[PDB]
């Protein structure tokens, strides 16, 4: 996922 | 003007919602076209990490  | 919010807290700009589906827990996920990326990078994201933003009107 998006994060960092 | 959509954004995804990361677990880290940061906001990532969304170009558009491509598609929608219900998951195994009965919750909605959206296929995200990320701004600056193409379709090969589309990812399914939970509804509760998505935000909609508008110019501030003191109302």
């Amino acid at each position: 996922r998006k994060s960092a | 003007n959509l954004y995804f919010q990361g677990a880290s807290g940061d906001l990532y700009e969304v170009e558009r919602i491509v598609d929608k589906r219900k998951n195994k827990k009965g919750k909605w996920e959206y296929l995200i076209r990320w701004k600056g990326y193409g379709s090969t990078e589309d990812t399914w994201e939970p509804e509760h990490h998505l935000l909609h933003c508008e110019e501030f009107i003191d109302e």
